[PDB]
Formats: C-alpha cells, structure tokens, sequence
C-alpha cells in the first residue's frame, strides 16, 4: 500500500506547468494511441481540481473534439471493432484525360464516380445489430450490490489492466472522457456553451441508448452506474436551456431519472420512501425533470406523446420500446414518473419528527411539485383507468401529507410560500380530475 | 540546397510525411478527394501542400503567409485560405516562428542523463534476475 | 488453472507490481504478433531522441 | 548440441548478406542505430531495430516451442508452500499431464 | 513439491546452457580443420550469444514505453473524486423564473 | 536567398558547417532556429552506459 | 446597458453552480470500495 | 543471502528497498516542485515538455492556457458539418476575378492586388478573408480596425456583379464553341521587369483553360509564380469583360 | 512525334523552391508522455 | 520429455527419496470409498 502510494504513476496538479487548450484538443483529434491517453489523463486531473478553470469560451473546439472521439468509440465498442494498431496502413482537363485514354486504350491493343461519406457514423441504433430486445431496468440499491458481488469474488477480473485487454482500455477510455465532461459542466459559461453544442447532445444520445438497451459490452457493473451518474449530474447542470432532438432521448431519460428510485414488489403507487442517506442522486433526477418541463416547444410536446400514448425508423423504434416497457397495461410509464416523483417528496421523516429538515429540503420538495403539477394540468381520452383516483387512495395518503405539511408550514426561507399554495392547488387538482375522470 | 536551420514539429503531427496523403487530411480537406470537381484532385492538394512547406522550411524565423501562396499558385483564394489554415493548425508551418530560449535548469537528484543504478527497482521492463541455485543437491 | 492463475495475481497486486509477464516476453512470437505496435512504437522513440 | 542457427532468418526482405551486416556492426557499434544502418545501407534504422528485437536468439534454451511450464509460467510470484500446503502444489504440476475430458466424465461418474 | 528452488534450477540451467554453446562456438572456430560454413555459422552465432543481452534491454525500453502507452487513472485509481454538489434554493427560483 | 553561401558543391558540405562556426564568431547568441541550437536535447536511454 | 444584466448572470451563476467539497458531499458505497483489503480478505 | 530470493524475508526486503527508493524519489519530486514554485526553474523527472517554440514553454508555475499566438493571430476554428455539407453538393466552380486599387490622394492608404474568389463559396466570410490579409501585409493596428471595411465592401461589389459565364448558364457548349476570338493584351510590372505581350483566345469555348496556359508560357520563358497568377487573372479578366 | 531527342535536364520546369524532403526534424513533446525508468540493465552476457 | 515442469523438481540423490507425486495420489484416493472407486475406474482391482 506504501509503495503504491509512492510510485510515479502521473503527474499530479502542482506539476503539470502550463496547460495549453490548443495542444490538448490537437492531441485528441490525431489518432495516436500515446497522445489520447496522455490528452485524457492531463484532461482529468486539470479538470478534476479546483482553483483551475478550463474556459470553454476561450477555445470552444476542445469541447468537440472530446465529443467526437467518443462517438467514434462508442461505435467501435458497439460492432466488436478496435480502432488502435489496425495492421493497414491508414494512408492514401477533360481533353487531357481523354487523350491519354486513347494512349492507354491504343498501347493495350497494342500490346495485344464521386464519393461520398460523413463526418460522424450513422447515430447509434439504426446499426442492423443494435435492435431493441431488451430494456435493462435495474434499480439504484440492486445496481449496488451487484457492484460488491463482483468486486467480492475470488476469481475477479476487477484488475485486468489497459495492456492486457484491448475492451479494458476502450473502456477506459470512455470513462474518462465521461468524468471530464461532468467535471468541465460546473461553470456558467461552460453550461451555456455545452447546452447548444450539437456533438455532445449525440454522444449523449448515443451513451445512453448503449447504457439502457444493449449494455453487455461493457466490462464492468460499476462502470455502468458511474456512466449513469456522469449523466444524471451533466443534465442537472445542463437543462435549464437543452432543447432535446428526438422522442427516443425523451424516452430514455425518463428511464434513466426514475431508475434512481427504489420500486415496491397497476391500481397503487409503485415506489417506496428512498429514505435520505441511502442516496441523493434522486434529486438530480427531480431537477432534471422540472427543468426540462419548462419548455412548452419540442420538450413538452415529446413528453406529452409519450407519457400518453429517418423518422420512420424512429417510429418503428419508438412502437417497439413502448411495448417492450408496458410488457390494459397502458400508461404505466405514467404511473411510475409520478410514483417516482411523490416518493422524492420526504414525509413521512419531515413530518415523524420539524424546521431544520423543511428548510434543508425545500428545493427538492419545490422541483417535485412543480413537477407533478405540470404533468397533472398539462399533460393530462384514451384512459382506460382513474388514474389520479388511484393516486388520492393509494393506501399511503399522500393528500393528508400535503396538508399536513401546509399546516407545518404554516404554523412556522424563501419557497415556503410556494409550496403552501403547491400543496393546495395540487391536492384539488387532484380531486377534481377524479371526478372528471369518472365521468 | 543543405539543411540550413533546424526543424521543430510538434509531437502529435508525426503522421506527417510529404509524398504520401494521411487520412487525417482526407477527414479535413473533403473538397480535393471527391471527384465532383476537375480542378481539385489528389495531385492539385500535394503540390499546393508541398509548395507551401518546402517554401516555409527554407526560413523558419518568417511567417509564411496567405498573401504569398495566394501570389504564387493559381487557384481560389478560399481553397487555399482553407489549406494554410489547416497547415498552420497542425504544426508544419509557422511553428517556430518567435521561439524562445530556455532559461537554464537547475537539477535535482535523479532528474538528469545517465541517472539509472544497478539496484533500482524494476517497475516495468518484465525482465527479471534470479537466485543461482548453488546448493550440493542443486548443484 | 483458474484459482492457481486468481491467486498468483493477487499476491502480484498486492505487492504493488505490475508490467508483462516475463515468459510471454521472452520468446520471438510475442514480437512478430505485434509488429504494428511495436513499429508505431519504435518511429515514435527515435523521433524523439529516445532510442 | 543444440545450435542458434542464426543464419536461416533469411526472410524475403531481409537476406544473408544483411543478416551479417546488421550483427556485425551492431557488435561494432552498440546502439548507433544511424552508423548500423549506413553499415547495412539500403534499409533504414527502425528496419534494423525491428529485425534486431524479432531475432529468436534464446528461444531453443527455453523450456518449450511454445505441455506447458505450469506454476513456472509465473515465475517472479509463486504462492506455493511445501511444507503447509502440500497438496496444491503437487497438483500445480500434476495438472498438466491429464487430459481434462476423462477427468470430468470421471467424476460423473462418480457423482 | 518446492517450486521456488524448481524455478532457480529452470534459470540457471538456462545460463549454463548459454555458456557451453558459446564456448562450443569458440571451439569451433580455434581449429582450422573445419570448413568455412561451418566456421561462418560459428562467427555469426558467437554475435549473436554475445548480443542477446542488449536484445533483453531494447525489448525491455521498447516494452515500457508500451506499457505507458495504455495506462490511464481511472483504472489504477478508481477512487478517483469528482464535482458533485447539491441542489440547493438558486435551481428552485431559477426554475419557477 | 536560402543563406547558403554560393555555388556549393557536394564536397564542401561539411566545410560549411564548419563556416558556420566562423559566421557566429565573427556579439551574435544563436537563435533556436541554428544548426545545432535546438531547445530539445537527446535524453539516452539506460542501456547506453557513458 | 446589457453588461449589467450580464455581470448579475455571473453573480447569481457562480454560487448556483459551485461545488461542494471536503464536506456533506458524503458518497455512497461503490465510491468509498477498498480493493486492496477485499483483495486480502478474498485471498 | 540474494534479495532476489522468493523466501520470505527475501521478498520483504526487496518491498522494504523499493519503497525507500519511492520515498526519495517523492521528495526529490518535491522540491521541483518547490523551487520552480520560487521562480528558479527545475528539471523534473518528466522532462521539459513543450520547449519555446509554438504551443509556448511549459516548466511554468501552473496555468491554463488557451493557445499560444502565432503571428500575433489566433488560430482559426471553423464549422465542420458546414464544411461538409458544402463539400458533398458541389457541382462548379465559378471564379470571379477581383482586383483591388487604392490611392493614397483618396483614402488613406495605398494597396494595389489582384485575386481569384470562388462565388460558390458559401464557408469563409470575407470580413475574416480580408482581416487576415491585411496582417499578412503587416499594416497597423489602427489602420486595419480603420479600413477593412472600406475593402471589404470593394470586394464584395465585385462578387455580386459577376452573372457569370453565359455559354454555361444558357445551355450551350458545343464542344468547339462559336469563333468568337479577341486579342488578350498582357502588361506585368513584378519587380523590375515587365511583360509585355498579345494573343488571341477564343471565348465561347469551355475548353479553354486560363491556368495551364500561362503555367505554360511561365514554363517556356522561365519566370515565377507571380507573372503565373497575372497572367491567369488578366485572362480571366478581359473574358469576362467582354 | 515532338522533342522526343532534347536532352532532359534541357526541357522547361517550373521555377519553385527546392525541395526539402531530405531534413531531418525534432519532434516537441508534451510532458507526461514517456515514464520515468530506473535499473540500468547489465548490456553483458554474465560470467559462469 | 513428456513432464513438462517435473523435471526441475529438486530431489535428494543416491539416498532417502520422497514421493511427493505418489503420496499425494495415494492420499487424494484414500478418502473416497473403494467401491465408488472400482466404479469410476477400470486401473483399481
């Protein structure tokens, strides 16, 4: 352990001189093995620590470079391909022509097209072997202890090493350029650029679809969950101006959010307490959520189609991983957002003991119901089930803890207010739309 | 024409090499390799390129720039505006053009030429010494 | 094979070691498998003054 | 005896004439790559270097062409005791002679 | 059975056997009774015994280096910390705006 | 206009790096751009014994 | 007088987006896993 | 006794060295760090990195930087799905010869050039095209900030000017063309010499190609690339004049 | 059927800068490209 | 040349030999009922 902590593995921060944007991203985009990895580590532990910032505004095609290297290893990772040390090589007037034409033509008797290609692949899942059999749903708590299981076992392939395995290292790889993503995300003017940037929203897309649909390519279980970390925390810091571009990432982020919950074992509510200190990267997902519900343009208009019910293989994608998800079991994905979404609400530890814990968790409690809110006024004749009576008798009456902690509010620093009148406007709106809803 | 000055590249643009065409520059210069139009080819975009660094590397103090090329080889200006930029981006031309000198450094122990010892620990380099075996019913 | 193979690796970790193996480095297949690296490998050393 | 037939590596680029040209002038000049390759001319230095680290000069002194070393394979860390656990190291080396099949189709049988 | 003293036998059996072959080498050459293929063989041989010790430290450089190439932090440490934070009452005013 | 001196034959190459001794002695400091006057210096390997 | 909204942006920006650290930043298992000791209690 | 022994007081005492040597590595690490901290620079047991040329001189404090100028300029950064979309529906290569003339009895400054412009270029903007060559010309700070727009709008009138070729845009090319032939009068002044000289050249013909032809008479009378370029925009120019 | 006899050497080119594909160049690194070594190792066959 | 590593097994010569092969062999087959034995293999009587 002493030896470990002694040996010269890399630099740390205090020797790393001075960092230059424009070498690091020229690094990135040659296609040297040494030169990526040295680009990635230098990346990280820059960005990883504080009291450096990495100005995106000041050299923006560093952020692309990243995203596209990325993209291409994802693709190579998906399709069993390993892009280093290929074994090829890797290099490459009309009357003119027509006269040493007849010249070739004459002294072999004698002797007797445009292309086209892209810049970045096709996405990701329109590749004939990424077809969606499956949708991989394994909760937070479960995911975890998976993790110890297959760090806890004798015969653990947990230290194979970069030099021994060529998927060890693509893996790698990825997991780097994931955590520098999210540790370059906490800026303002770093938030701002990476909310419009068109690379990244693909590299996203893509990590996600390969993450939740076909995820047995990668090495490693806690790989998975931190890959599903990095994205829940860029999108906290991101989506209070992401425009999303396809119905498919809407899907998929709805999967990812409320996969951090804790489910029970439809007619009740699907999902359990979730304590406070098992975790806190459900309120992320709470967030994420609220702020992209902001948007009543593209966002609100993919939500609503699918909370409810090229671009035709997108349907065809679509139909398919709905039924793949419900499988009179229709809108049971709305039945678990707002199950997920009640149960990120803390009453039953709020109200059991009372000021201190309101006000350390207001903002989660103000996200939540905004969130409910709006999916319960807007989003909501194709029932087939009273859904919002289900939600008022649901056999943990929630409507008396709404009103409870009106009256603890009450009876008692900036959102009380807020949620006072949340917690009454939502409890009617409840009631109403189960008396519509009847009818 | 001897080897006046000496010749610095940065360390990424290794992949470089005149008389041969990387894919690097296929990926980044896509209008001279699809044949849509004559008077881009393959052979137009190798002398464009070898005359732009053949006539930086005869003075590497001076920066070469698009007024001249522009002068001396016929063609669009945008093409070869996009072809110098690309080159100066990647290294292999304007990179040494207000160098500096380094200062002096002062080393400590281990940091210097010929600093190995015989009873260094073998971190990596795999090859390993062992115990002869001298022992009568080893022997 | 397997548990023989788990355990000589642990004890190499927990010693803090690493690197190749020594009886796959030693012999000629190792080299002539991996021309490719080994080519990359040796232009990028001599280039700068390393070899 | 066993000979290290060095000059049979005549491999079709490479040939007899620059086989004895590169060892001979890697033993007048140690590691100056640039004055081995102007003393074999016609090739260049990572040629050299390449056909020198690919030359099998111990391969006939090791143990085999390629059964196996078994627990030697891992030379440098060898778990193994003698005198406490005499057992698992007898099977380290019996484990190599046995063909694996008859062994599982034994223990069926004794199941 | 002692596999420790088992692999010091393998080794330096392996030293012994490099040193008779080189002095065979030698034998082979003092006497003018052989032909010259033989002799050449001999000569060549007697380079390349005589080399084998650099072969081991260039492979050794050239294998460092590559397995430097490979190496990234997030495998040799992977308690590697990050910018988590927590959602706090600028995300809820900046929401309700 | 490449700074060569003129008309070099194949036989005075080296004559002329050895001119170029004389040319900085004849104060003048090198630049980095010089024959010989690199920034980057060879770092040898441990094999090589010195 | 676009600055000024700009320089506000800033101001409320820097404090939103900060991160914790050394603190209530408590992490979970899967964070907080010593391989080397499951490695001596596997061995 | 050999540390190189498996034993098992061997081996701990080959652990126990090597961490002694890891130690002392560590602080001779640390004070490189410190005196270069102090502003005396240190070698380091990684070296120097980048040395004073482009990409600037590491073996500083610690910093982010950017980029390193070159020139006095910032490296240009362009929109690759532009360049691609571009690149993949190109069909011509319409050329538009421009020449710019400015006295200095007139606005300030004085620059006389010539130049050939793709009007099918829809990637450089001609504010950045124009900035660039005015540093190339190695003009004032002041005076560039005063001036690119007085050249820029010169040269954009020229651009829209330019219908273009009409034996292309109506339908014609009959492989031989009509006989329309013209004389082309050449008057060059590169350097301290000056071409003089007169051919004929046909314009309905889109055989004719302005380039190979001046390349080939540069050839014959061995002259620079500059009387190559001349001639090709005079050709291109009197063409389109008439 | 045209200058087939002219001597080449004698046929017109253009005027350009020489050629330099013969030079030799250095290569500027970033820092944590190689590791740091140790252990010099023997270079000589051992004594029996 | 058949076994492969058994021939690096240090031995005492000319005096006292140890079967480490055979004794182990004997003492693997000595805990698993001789009939259950004579069924696995044809070798046993």
């Amino acid at each position: 352990e002493k030896i470990d902590s002694n040996k010269p593995i890399f630099l740390f921060a205090p020797e790393l001189g001075a960092i230059n944007l424009h070498a690091l991203s020229m690094s990135l985009q040659s296609k040297n093995l040494g030169e990526i990895n040295t680009a990635l580590n230098t990346l990280l532990v820059t960005s990883a620590d504080s009291n450096l910032k990495i100005s995106l505004v000041k050299y923006p095609e560093l952020l692309d470079s990243l995203a596209i290297l990325g993209m291409n290893l994802l693709s190579n990772l998906s399709q069993n391909v390993v892009p280093y040390h290929r074994n090829t090589s890797d290099y490459y007037t009309q009357h003119d022509k027509m006269v040493d034409k007849i010249f070739e033509k004459v002294n072999n008797n004698a002797t007797l097209a445009v292309k086209q290609w892209d810049l970045l692949p096709e996405p990701i899942r329109f590749l004939p072997n990424q077809f969606p059999l499956k949708i991989h749903r394994t909760p937070y708590l479960t995911s975890l202890k998976k993790i110890k299981d297959e760090i806890d076992d004798p015969f653990t392939k947990i230290n194979t090493r970069g030099a021994e395995d060529p998927k060890v290292l693509i893996n790698d790889q990825l997991s780097t350029i994931s955590m520098i993503l999210r540790n370059i995300s906490f800026s303002d003017n770093n938030s701002r650029i990476m909310s419009r940037n068109f690379y990244l929203k693909r590299f996203i897309s893509d990590l996600l679809w390969l993450v939740l649909i076909h995820p047995e390519n990668f090495t490693c279980n806690r790989k998975i969950l931190n890959f599903k970390k990095d994205l829940v925390i860029v999108l906290s810091n991101i989506s209070h101006l992401l425009e999303i571009a396809s119905s498919i990432d809407c899907l998929l982020i709805l999967i990812l959010v409320i996969s951090f919950g804790q489910p029970k074992l439809s007619e009740s509510l699907t999902f359990n307490e979730f304590q406070l200190q098992w975790g806190k990267y459900q309120t992320f997902g709470v967030d994420i959520l609220a702020k992209l519900f902001s948007l009543e343009k593209p966002n609100l208009n993919y939500f609503k189609s699918i909370l409810l019910n090229n671009n035709h293989k997108d349907k065809k994608l679509l139909r398919r991983l709905l039924n793949l998800y419900n499988d009179n079991n229709r809108h049971n994905l709305l039945n678990d957002v707002v199950s997920f979404l009640f149960s990120a609400i803390p009453l039953q530890q709020v109200l059991s003991q009372p000021s201190l814990l309101i006000d350390q968790f207001s903002p989660v409690i103000s996200q939540s119901l905004t969130s409910i809110l709006v999916i319960v006024q807007k989003i909501l004749f194709n029932f087939n089930k009273n859904l919002p009576f289900v939600w008022l008798s649901s056999e943990e009456n929630i409507g008396s803890g709404l009103l409870k902690l009106s009256e603890i509010i009450l009876n008692i620093k900036v959102l009380l207010p807020s949620i006072n009148i949340s917690c009454v406007q939502l409890i009617k709106c409840l009631v109403e739309k189960s008396i519509c809803f009847e009818n | 024409i001897p080897q006046a000055h000496e010749i610095v590249i940065p360390s990424y643009s290794k992949w470089f090499n005149l008389e041969k065409i990387h894919s690097i520059e296929v990926q980044s210069l896509p209008e001279f390799f699809t044949n849509r139009i004559p008077s881009k080819t393959p052979e137009v975009y190798m002398r464009y390129r070898n005359f732009m660094v053949n006539s930086y590397r005869l003075n590497p103090n001076e920066y070469f720039s698009v007024t001249t090329a522009r002068r001396n080889v016929s063609g669009d200006a945008a093409a070869l505006f996009r072809l110098h930029k690309f080159l100066t981006k990647w290294g292999l031309i304007n990179y040494q053009v207000d160098s500096k000198l380094l200062p002096k450094n002062i080393e400590p122990p281990l940091t210097s030429q010929y600093s190995t010892r015989h009873d260094a620990p073998r971190g990596l380099f795999p090859f390993e010494s062992y115990k002869p075996s001298v022992q009568l019913p080893d022997m | 094979n397997e548990c023989i193979a788990s355990t000589s690796n642990a004890l190499k970790v927990l010693s803090g070691d690493e690197g190749y193996n020594e009886d796959m480095v030693r012999r000629a297949n190792f080299y002539k498998e991996n021309e490719a690296m080994l080519r990359e490998n040796i232009e990028v050393i001599l280039s700068n003054g390393r070899m | 005896l066993k000979k290290v037939k060095i000059l049979e590596q005549i491999d079709e680029n490479w040939s007899k004439e620059d086989l004895q040209k590169l060892l001979k002038g890697i033993q007048e000049f140690g590691a100056d790559w640039y004055k081995v390759a102007k003393n074999v001319g016609n090739k260049s230095p990572e040629q050299c270097i390449l056909r020198f680290l690919q030359l099998p000069i111990e391969d006939k002194f090791l143990y085999g062409d390629g059964n196996g070393l078994g627990p030697l394979k891992y030379a440098p860390h060898l778990p193994f005791s003698k005198s406490e656990n005499p057992v698992l190291s007898t099977i380290a080396f019996l484990v190599g002679l046995v063909n694996p099949k008859t062994v599982q189709s034994m223990t069926q049988r004794a199941i | 059975i002692d596999t420790h003293t088992a692999t010091d036998i393998y080794q330096t059996l392996i030293a012994l056997n490099l040193d008779t072959t080189v002095n065979d080498c030698l034998d082979k050459l003092l006497n003018d009774e052989c032909t010259e293929s033989t002799r050449e063989n001999a000569l060549y041989d007697y380079y390349a015994l005589q080399l084998l010790p650099l072969q081991k430290a260039v492979r050794g450089h050239v294998l460092q280096f590559e397995w430097h190439q490979n190496s990234l932090l997030t495998n040799t440490h992977p308690n590697f910390l990050s910018k988590i934070r927590n959602i706090n009452v600028q995300d809820a005013l900046l929401t309700n705006q | 206009k490449a700074g060569i001196p003129i008309g070099l034959k194949r036989s005075q190459l080296d004559e002329f790096k050895n001119k170029y001794l004389k040319d900085v002695l004849a104060k003048r400091v090198p630049n980095p751009n010089f024959l010989g006057n690199c920034n980057i210096k060879d770092f040898k390997p441990p094999y090589i014994y010195s | 007088a676009q600055q000024q909204l700009n320089k506000q942006r800033q101001d409320f920006e820097r404090v939103r987006l900060r991160p914790e650290q050394l603190s209530n930043i408590i992490h979970d298992e899967s964070d907080t896993i010593s391989f080397r000791s499951n490695l001596l209690k596997n061995f | 006794f050999s540390i190189y022994g498996f034993s098992n007081k061997e081996y701990i005492s080959r652990l126990w060295h090597t961490l002694k040597y890891y130690q002392d590595l560590k602080n001779t690490r640390m004070k490189s760090i410190t005196s270069t901290s102090q502003k005396i620079p240190s070698a380091s047991i990684w070296g120097n990195g980048y040395s004073g040329y482009g990409n600037g001189i590491t073996n500083t404090t610690t910093r982010v930087i950017p980029q390193v100028e070159v020139g006095n300029r910032k490296h240009y950064l362009e929109d690759k799905l532009k360049v691609y979309k571009q690149a993949m529906n190109e069909t011509s290569e319409q050329l538009v010869p421009i020449r710019l003339e400015f006295d200095q009895d007139r606005d300030r400054f004085f620059l006389r050039d010539t130049l050939l412009w793709n009007k099918n270029d829809k990637l450089i903007k001609i504010e950045d095209f124009v900035d660039d060559m005015l540093r190339d010309y190695r003009f004032e700070d002041a005076t560039r900030e005063q001036h690119i727009d007085t050249i820029c709008q010169s040269i954009q009138e020229q651009i829209q000017e330019f219908q273009g070729n009409p034996y292309i845009e109506l339908n014609q090319d009959r492989l031989g063309g009509d006989d329309l032939r013209i004389r082309i009068k050449l008057d060059i002044v590169v350097g301290q010499n000056q071409l003089i000289d007169q051919f004929e050249w046909d314009i309905s013909n889109s055989d004719n190609c302005p380039e190979e032809f001046a390349e080939s008479m540069c050839q014959e009378l061995e002259l620079p690339g500059e009387f190559v370029t001349a001639i090709a925009h005079s050709i291109r120019e009197q063409v389109h004049m008439y």
